[PDB]
């Protein structure tokens, strides 16, 4: 910002710690979140077909 | 005095239906015994089933599912239910429950063959209705309906690992 | 050093005065608060759509399962979950000839095709319910997939809207008929595949959610109330105010504002806010001139008086834009001295992505970040332990709330909008980011903007969702 004056931005972000929290299960719930991605896929869609056929 | 309703079913392929039926029974007034909400980890299993079957079980409910007719445990519970129904000399002790259409009527175990298995396949509301009216026409002692006990049980067991905890994160 | 305060997960009432947190499990365990005697389904479409709908309804009659009940619970059957009866008999069916579809296909511009098809469905429904003696509570429009695909607004071979269901509900609004449009591929995905040979509308694992949503929409449009809110104070009125703008060409959009109102239950009484030719689309700052502001406030107060007989003690206003001084001054003097008026703005464009140090888990839903007395954050999206999954996708993003005018507790409005986020009816999800007063806002604005020719829309909700 200046030939003599420089502005320092920290490279680590500001942290927030939470009083309440949750349990930590196994990795199956991330697979179920991928199934939730599929939920958002198969719920609704709009003008997907032409770009889908353009990708091959 | 015996008033408890025993439900015999396979696990874990019949968790949801047994849970729903037990919750509806316990909220409707009848006292229901099921291994989902009573038989938990760290305790002995078989002695409690035998004692409650031949001491305080008034009606026996066996699920004649596809996997509920070949497991050893359900067959053994059916055998002791047959023994206690022979001792009690009541043919209405065992009320079979059929929930799967893919299991034909001729492939069931034998104690379900003689008794007409209840209908729970295409729908559940009328099945519960005929189970209820058969119960009250068989004169099972009852308590007034209250879902508060059902609500307390549902908050007790089915919310043990699915709740937020008080830890620093 | 600031922390993130916690707001408890709000509760929804159920049958026999029972309190739960999940709508699906609470419905499966208890059911609706009020019972209806029975519904009668009506269908319009081809005979292929008729048999597809019949197959899907009898499948819904059976108890259908999913992968696991932890996230997506199983469907115990419509009768066992609602206490109402669904049957494949006494169903009124009206056929649409595919030859007429072929005749309408070869038109040049798809807009007139959309208009003629929409009007054909509309007057078919009007003729059907104006002659048939059999009452039809909900009409099921089974639109074909190729109609939804090849007759899109930008498909390549003014107040009327190019969207099918928008115009459908807009021109069906003037006769009080609860209708619900069903896409064919949604309930005919078994025989529907893509060009590669796969179902792009796949529900090989997730059809239980489809059954849940369809069943609860059918019960809600019938007339019965599935669930309501637990605690509502004696004299608090929510006013979710729409501030969605259309892009209506040289026609003066100005302010296409509408308003939702929750007072004692989940009942929404939407009264049509004015089109208001003042402040032409060059002036689109949503600054309500005093006469329309006091008219809308009088509408809300009269609805509250009709439904409650008592003057409300506090008015909650939900919107998404900033509020200027003169609009609130117009909002003030009409209100009595005893009541209180407060305005809340909800926005998404503010970025705040809270990440997690260890593991691969998102922010648990319910965290509240308070910046000042006025401004605050609420994490309505993310992980919820009752689901054992995240409702959000990738990283959740919160809704930046800010009270403009009036004195109120910030945690009070935080928990109140958290309770308001649970009342979604068209989709039986656990919760959504925007509150349902703002979730229904854009859709009901799209419904109302598709037909200027009406003057007194019904204030119910069955003819909208």
């Amino acid at each position: 910002v200046g030939s003599e004056e420089k502005i320092l931005i920290s490279n680590k972000p500001l942290k927030f710690f939470g009083k309440m929290s949750y349990v930590t299960p196994s990795e199956v719930t991330l697979e179920e979140e991928s199934v939730l991605a599929d939920i958002n896929n198969f719920e609704e869609d709009t003008e997907d077909l032409d770009e889908l056929e353009d990708i091959e | 005095m015996r008033n408890k309703i025993f439900i015999s079913h396979a696990t874990p392929e019949d968790d949801d239906f047994t849970r729903w039926l037990s919750l509806k029974l316990i909220g409707l007034g009848y006292e229901v015994w099921c291994d989902i909400l009573f038989l938990d980890k760290g305790v002995d299993f078989w002695s409690t089933i035998e004692k409650e079957i031949r001491e305080n079980t008034c009606k026996f409910l066996i699920v004649s599912s596809t996997a509920g007719n070949k497991r050893e445990g359900v067959l053994k519970e059916l055998a002791v239910a047959t023994k206690v129904k022979k001792h009690l000399q009541d043919d209405m002790f065992i009320i079979p429950l059929a929930i799967d259409e893919n299991l034909s009527y001729d492939d069931i175990n034998i104690e379900i063959v003689r008794l007409n298995a209840i209908d729970f396949k295409k729908s559940w509301a009328k099945g519960l209705q005929d189970l209820l009216d058969a119960f009250e026409k068989q004169n099972v002692p009852k308590k007034p309906p209250d879902h508060s006990k059902s609500n307390l049980l549902y908050q007790q067991i089915f919310l043990h690992d699915k709740q937020a905890i008080e830890k620093e994160e | 050093m600031k922390e993130l305060i916690y707001i408890e997960e709000p509760s929804i009432l159920f049958a026999h005065g029972q309190k739960c947190t999940d709508p699906r499990d609470g419905l499966a365990l208890f059911g609706p608060l009020n019972q209806i005697y029975g519904i009668k389904s009506g269908v319009v479409g081809t005979q292929k759509g008729l048999q597809i709908f019949k197959s899907y309804l009898d499948k819904i009659q059976k108890p259908i399962y999913n992968h696991n009940n932890i996230t997506r619970p199983m469907f115990p059957g419509f009768e066992a979950v609602f206490g109402c009866k669904w049957e494949s008999q006494n169903i009124v069916f009206k056929e649409i000839t595919d030859e007429e579809i072929r005749r309408y296909l070869f038109n040049a511009s798809t807009h007139k095709r959309t208009y003629d098809l929409v009007t054909l469905f509309n007057d078919k429904i009007i003729t059907a319910n104006k002659n048939d003696e059999e009452r039809v509570d909900v009409w099921f429009v089974i639109v074909p997939e190729e109609i939804y695909k090849y007759c899109r607004p930008n498909s390549v071979l003014y107040n009327y809207d190019a969207q099918f269901h928008d115009q459908l509900k807009a021109r069906l609004l003037e006769h009080t008929i609860p209708t619900q449009i069903l896409r064919e591929s949604t309930l005919a995905w078994r025989d529907f595949k893509n060009t590669f040979g796969a179902p792009i509308r796949d529900f090989s694992k997730i059809e239980g959610h489809l059954a849940w949503t369809i069943s609860t929409a059918a019960y809600y449009k019938a007339g019965g109330k599935p669930w309501k809110l637990g605690d509502i104070r004696p004299g608090v009125c929510y006013l979710g105010l729409v501030y969605k703008k259309i892009e209506k060409s040289k026609n003066p959009q100005n302010a296409c504002c509408a308003a939702q109102m929750f007072l004692d239950n989940g009942d929404g009484t939407v009264f049509k806010g004015e089109v208001g030719p003042w402040y032409n689309p060059e002036k689109g700052e949503y600054h309500l001139k005093p006469k329309e502001a006091k008219a809308l406030l009088t509408q809300a107060l009269e609805s509250y008086k009709e439904q409650n007989k008592s003057y409300p003690k506090e008015v909650f206003i939900h919107a998404r834009t900033r509020f200027n001084d003169e609009e609130w001054n117009a909002f003030n003097e009409v209100t009595p001295k005893n009541t209180n008026l407060v305005g809340v703005t909800i926005t998404k464009s503010k970025p705040l992505k809270l990440y997690k140090t260890e593991g691969a888990f998102p922010i648990m839903r319910g965290n509240a970040y308070i910046v000042d007395e006025k401004k605050a954050f609420l994490w309505t999206l993310g992980f919820v332990p009752k689901l054992q999954s995240t409702l959000s996708m990738e990283v959740p993003n919160p809704i930046f709330i800010e009270i403009n005018k009036g004195e109120a507790e910030i945690q009070q409005v935080l928990k109140d909008i958290l309770a308001l986020t649970k009342l979604n009816y068209n989709a039986c999800i656990y919760a959504d980011g925007e509150p349902v007063t703002l979730r229904f806002a854009n859709k009901i604005g799209e419904i109302l903007t598709a037909s200027t020719e009406i003057k007194t829309p019904p204030l119910a909700f069955k003819y909208y969702i």
